[PDB]
RNA sequence: AAAUAUGCAAUCAAUA
RNA sequence: UGAUUGGUAUUGCAUGCCUGGUGACUUA
């Protein structure tokens, strides 16, 4: 599941004019390493209280202050989401999730990480 | 309507340069006018007055603050303008999902 | 004596001041996840050494740790003063509901709940 | 570099005209009583902070205040 | 080449008043005329307002562009009153 | 009152005129600033440009304005090996107001100029969403 | 100095003091953030960190020809080598359905692997 | 002064000065009231 | 310590050495091609609406 | 009772 | 007290932005 999941439709939606992708930089060192983006997913699995809206407001906060993007999605006994954002965000993220979270998380998983995203 | 060729996204228009609008620029000769000749009618207001006679005052028809209409400052529209704002109903919604409004209180996440 | 219990709470005010200066910093402090592993600052090592060690900081937080936990004693203190404080004295079917049996279900936009209902219709 | 350790010595300066030529009873009290060894002494200093108030190559704003400097 | 740099006129580094008034910065061919004709006139053009100095530089392109019969001014008023009005408001130093 | 710092703006917002509320506008800051946003936008990387195209006449060209303008040209360059860094700046166009607020940070200048930097990791102008800032893109557009 | 019973159990129960473990998770998550992890080196005046190493995304593998890494996909048999394998594209073809809103358009294809 | 983050000066030098600054405060609300107007500049029976 | 009791920025001297100045700055400018440009490059701002269009 | 001569909102005691 | 690069002419069956009505939005 995720938010950009369509289905074609039997109407023409506007293409892209042309094709071009930006090149990965792969010439990353100490002092550059800090600009590179990344991705992650993450799953919880535990007790939450409102239906999630209490951890819904936490991790928006959290993603408002880090300037994170993607989504998530909190339930009464769950919660997913998909994070992407600057490496050190992406890592105070998840630092957050596995220590920082004011319910009961009986689980965590964090699984498609990728980096170096242009 | 399903557009069957939508076209491409187009950049909106920048805020702070709207396009030609004669009566916008009327408007502005209308209120200089008012701003230049102000004296002058509280000059007539004085006189008549004085005498104690209601006569009219012709120039002011011309020269007046009631020649003076609230138009948008971002569209040109002459009608939905408040002095809080000094923009149509468009123009706000512009300036405000383009994020210029936060660092003056606006309050997105406000109904009432 | 007269003088001791003068001086006790302005000395226990002292160490308390120490031990907010103690937790006014991380628990790694100065250890960082930034500067500290990608900037190092031999012949320098007498103004800034490269090595660290965290058994200092950790006999640190081993010895601020039982001294907050006696500052709870003013704490519990303050709970004994508080309750005393409210003493009285000498000694002296079916449901009920109000505002509907149950509560509504509202499947049109609430004009009070309406960031909880603005998904709904308006009409 | 050069620029903070610019600002530094202005700071610096600035520190030693106050304990130099410091004004007795507070600035708001000298400037209301007016005496002739008071204005002369904040004239002194003031003068001496503005000959001494360097300039920067990476700001174009003389700051006057080694705070916002 | 290049502009005459700018007088500060007391306890500044710059001035873009003087600039402007010259149209030196914005460039603008009409404004350094409004400028030489005022100076030559007799007008203290820095110490004119931003509107007296457009007013002018309109008056002037009007009058250069279309005719000596323009610009034309009600209630017989007349650019050589105007003139005679902002020479002895400014009195040039 | 049940809630009263939850309505406590209630009254001014719904019975006091504006001219008598105390409420600040925002139009006339706002006004300026947007054009100041625009023009520097504008301005900036090509001032950066033009500062960057020759590169090698910089210091001479500053060596002789120092001689026209003060006499002397060695507060720059005091010898033949010292360098004279350049920083992009650009003419400041709204009309700020001199302030004896000693902590204000535009009131002692005095060159009516600015320093530019084209680096700012935090985009001012959030927009919400997908939609851009009005007069981002010239490219024209191109229709399928 | 005799340590506490609750010192002790904790010791007896993990191996480490409780500010043991709490500042090895704290040096832990400070060390591997961003994009590396960092190695330390300890000897008698203390520990250092003077070299890094790229992160290996989870469930991933580098291509030697390709240079960079691919994903582990489940259901696949770990133990076949996907590198001596190869693929052709048989046909693909663009089926329909039918929903309220209208017609539904998604694809199906037929690949030979061996 | 004994107690940290409390006001130094004296407490009848406050309230003095509150009572001071309620009474300026109630004055200005009175001369205000009196002197508002919608119309502002008119009289009532001069020439209008 | 204090600046200058008699500063020399206002003597004919003065002038005359930032007249010199000029006339090389003028020298310079009129021997190099490149740096002609460079000294006298100007640019102004126009809408970015224009600009689109 | 030699006290009072008594109708209620949508702002303000962190100041009436 | 700092104005401006035509058209409120057709084409919303070319479009962007923005709205109305009806449908949906379920996971561990």
């Amino acid at each position: 599941f995720d938010t950009l999941n369509r289905s074609i439709t039997g109407f023409r939606k506007y293409k892209a004019p042309h094709t071009t992708a930006p090149r990965v930089v792969r010439d990353r060192d100490e002092t550059n390493f800090h600009e590179m983006l990344g991705k992650f997913r993450f799953d919880l699995q535990g007790s939450f209280k409102e239906n999630g809206d209490m951890l819904r407001d936490s991790l928006l906060q959290v993603g408002r202050d880090l300037f994170l993007v993607g989504w998530v999605k909190c339930r009464s006994r769950f919660a997913t989401g998909h994070i992407q954002g600057d490496v050190h965000a992406l890592s105070y993220m998840r630092r957050y999730l596995e220590k920082h979270v004011d319910e009961s998380v009986s689980s965590v998983r964090f699984y498609e990480e990728n980096f170096g995203m242009p | 309507m399903a557009a069957r060729n939508p076209g491409p996204v187009l950049n909106p228009p920048p805020i702070a340069f709207p396009s030609f609008n004669r009566r916008c620029q009327k408007d502005w000769l209308a209120r200089r006018a008012f701003a230049e000749n102000e004296v002058n009618g509280r000059i007539y207001k004085n006189v008549y007055q004085n005498l104690g006679f209601k006569g009219p005052i012709p120039i002011l028809n011309k020269v007046g603050q009631y020649r003076i209409r609230m138009r948008c400052i971002s569209g040109g529209y002459s009608r939905g303008i408040f002095r809080f704002t000094r923009m149509a109903r468009m123009g706000m919604l512009q300036l405000a999902r383009e994020g210029w409004l936060k660092k003056y209180g606006y309050r997105p996440g406000l109904f009432r | 004596p007269a003088e001791r219990l003068h001086s006790l709470f302005a000395r226990a005010d002292v160490l308390a001041h120490l031990l907010h200066s103690r937790l006014a910093l991380p628990l790694l402090y100065p250890l960082n996840s930034g500067g500290a592993l990608t900037n190092p600052l031999a012949a320098l090592n007498s103004i800034a050494t490269s090595r660290w060690k965290r058994e200092e900081v950790m006999s640190a937080l081993a010895t601020v740790t039982p001294l907050v936990l006696a500052a709870t004693s003013v704490s519990r203190f303050l709970k004994t003063a508080h309750a005393l404080s409210y003493f009285a004295g000498p000694a002296c079917l079916g449901r009920s509901r109000v505002h509907f049996l149950r509560p509504q279900l509202w499947r049109v936009l609430k004009p009070g709940e309406e960031r909880t209902t603005k998904h709904l219709k308006w009409r | 570099a050069e620029d903070l350790h610019k600002a530094e010595i202005y700071t610096q300066t600035t520190e030693k005209l106050e304990k130099q030529w410091p004004a007795a009873g507070g600035v708001a009290k000298g400037i209301q009583g007016d005496q002739f060894f008071d204005v002369m002494a904040a004239a002194v200093r003031e003068d001496l902070q503005d000959q001494s108030r360097p300039v920067l190559v990476n700001e174009l704003t003389d700051h006057e205040n080694p705070y916002c400097m | 080449y290049g502009p005459e740099a700018p007088q500060p006129p007391a306890g500044l580094h710059w001035s873009w008043w003087e600039l402007y008034v010259k149209g030196v910065n914005p460039e603008y061919p009409p404004r350094q005329r409004m400028f030489a004709f005022l100076t030559a006139q007799g007008v203290d053009v820095l110490e004119m307002e931003i509107r007296e100095i457009e007013d002018v530089t309109r008056w002037l392109e009007m009058s250069n562009v279309y005719g000596e019969k323009f610009p034309r001014f009600p209630y017989d008023v007349t650019f050589q009153d105007k003139i005679e009005a902002l020479k002895e408001k400014y009195p040039l130093a | 009152m049940a809630f009263r710092y939850r309505r406590e703006g209630q009254f001014t917002k719904f019975r006091v005129h504006f001219d008598r509320s105390g409420f600040r506008p925002y139009i006339d800051e706002l006004k300026w600033e947007i054009m100041d946003w625009h023009y520097k936008r504008a301005m900036g990387p090509q001032m950066k440009k033009t500062l960057m195209s020759y590169q090698e006449g910089s210091e001479k060209l500053q060596y002789m304005h120092d001689l026209i303008a003060l006499g002397t040209a060695k507060a720059k360059f005091p010898h033949a090996t010292k360098r004279f860094f350049f920083v992009p700046a650009l003419p400041v166009t709204i009309p700020y107001r001199r302030s004896s607020n000693p902590f204000c940070l535009l009131s002692a200048n005095k060159t009516g100029w600015l320093q530019w930097s084209p680096k700012q990791r935090v985009p001012f102008p959030q927009p919400l969403g997908k939609r851009k800032v009005g007069g981002t893109d010239p490219q024209p557009p191109v229709f399928p | 100095v005799a340590p506490s019973a609750s010192l002790r159990n904790f010791k007896a129960k993990f191996g480490r003091t409780p500010l043991e473990a709490l500042l090895d998770s704290e040096e832990k998550f400070l060390t591997s953030a961003g994009p590396v992890d960092w190695l330390k080196d300890e000897d008698e005046n203390g520990e250092a960190f003077v070299s890094w190493r790229w992160k290996r995304p989870a469930q991933t593998v580098y291509d030697a020809e390709k240079g960079m890494f691919v994903r582990e996909r489940e259901g696949v048999d770990p133990l076949i080598k996907l590198h001596e394998l190869r693929q052709t594209l048989l046909s693909v073809s663009r089926m329909m359905s039918m929903n309220k809103q209208g017609r539904v358009y998604y694809f199906r294809a037929i690949v030979a692997v061996g | 002064t004994v107690l940290r983050g409390h006001c130094p000066t004296d407490k009848e030098f406050i309230r003095r000065a509150l009572e001071e600054e309620q009474a300026v405060e109630r004055i200005r609300k009175k001369l205000d009231k009196k002197q508002l107007q919608w119309f502002p500049g008119k009289t009532p029976w001069a020439p209008k | 310590g204090l600046g200058d009791r008699e500063p020399v920025q206002d003597t004919t001297a003065f002038r005359k050495k930032q007249e010199q100045s000029r006339r090389t700055l003028q020298a310079a400018l009129d021997h190099d091609e490149r740096l002609a440009r460079y000294h006298g490059a100007k640019h102004r701002f126009f809408d970015p609406l224009f600009r689109r269009r």
